């Protein structure tokens, strides 16, 4: 269910 | 093309037909008689697959058969309703106004060429939604999602708004219906889309095409974010990864329109004269950066994102 977690991250990391 | 169901003056014959038959029903059911469908439903050529592409198709090329469509739907039953649904979906990417509206097949659309587009989805998408809110099951709508996947390069159907808005309708109706048929009928969506979503976002040169015909100040996206909000609350975890990594430099630039928007306005507001023009320009850019932060916040929210403040964090 922790979803916005990884995803915030993903939006920046590339 | 039009000579791939038979010619101009055979479609334009045919809806001719196809409006002399519903206003006999229409003038039976108003008189209070029996009515019988079975000679509309023969003139519409549904089960028709004669030509390379089906005549109901080409019919809907032309605002008289689209602006009949509702009153047709008044006079059939289940079964016939969903036939149409499915020849729609089935040949979709044969349909004349997904053309008019990819700005890949047509990237200059005239005024003319909008106002058909606006029409097809006023009318033909308020139908395909009352239908499949009440009279669809889960093994019904699942059936029209895989007429659309496997008929169709799915990729070109998300370049239209048509088949944009057609798209979100299937899923969001499928999202609201066991769990595993509908996981596997999404992945295979999915699949199709899959390095392609960005290609949702037409170009800028079209925008400032279709902002110039409209006198838009600024392009309505919404039925791009309520896509990619729909597409993101069916997936898992492994989805919404590869949507935020396709999109995200789509939710950088909304971003950077929003506070150009919220700058303007800061400049504008503290101006001390101010006449009932500049009320209706300060008034204009709230409205467009407020709808700007709804749009995207959609999506996000969705994931647990939010947009708030200049930037984004967890909900």
């Amino acid at each position: 269910s922790s979803s916005p977690g990884q995803l915030l991250d993903i939006l920046n990391s590339k | 093309n039009l000579n791939k169901s038979g010619g101009k003056k055979f479609i334009l014959e045919l809806i001719e037909t196809v409006y002399e038959e519903i206003l006999d029903l229409e003038a039976n059911l108003r008189n209070g008689q029996q009515t019988d469908s079975t000679a509309m439903w023969e003139a519409l050529h549904i089960d028709d697959s004669s030509y390379d592409v089906n005549p109901f198709i080409s019919m809907l090329s032309f605002d008289k058969g689209i602006k009949i469509m509702p009153r047709i739907f008044n006079f059939l039953d289940k079964q016939q309703k969903l036939k149409i649904l499915q020849k729609i979906f089935n040949e979709l990417s044969h349909l004349q106004i997904i053309i008019l509206s990819s700005y890949k097949t047509t990237p200059k659309p005239t005024l003319t060429q909008l106002k058909k587009v606006d029409l097809f989805q006023m009318i033909i998408l308020k139908i395909i939604v009352s239908f499949l809110s009440n009279n669809s099951n889960f093994i019904e709508i699942m059936g029209l999602l895989l007429q659309l996947i496997r008929n169709n390069n799915v990729s070109f159907l998300t370049t239209s708004k048509i088949g944009l808005n057609l798209i979100t309708i299937l899923i969001s109706r499928a999202a609201l219906i066991e769990i595993s048929t509908w996981n596997e009928i999404y992945d295979k969506l999915f699949t199709s889309l899959e390095s392609k979503i960005q290609l949702i976002f037409p170009p800028r040169e079209y925008n400032d095409h279709i902002m110039r015909l409209q006198n838009d100040k600024f392009m309505d996206e919404a039925y791009i974010w309520a896509f990619l909000a729909s597409l993101a609350a069916s997936g898992k975890l492994n989805h919404q990864r590869i949507i935020i990594d396709e999109v995200r430099d789509e939710i950088f630039a909304t971003i950077n329109e929003a506070e150009t928007l919220q700058k303007k306005e800061k400049e504008l507001s503290v101006l001390p004269q101010r006449s009932q023009e500049l009320d209706t320009e300060l008034k204009s850019i709230i409205y467009n950066k407020e709808k700007l932060y709804q749009d995207l916040n959609l999506f996000l929210n969705v994931m647990g994102l939010v947009y708030r403040d200049g930037e984004i964090s967890e909900l």
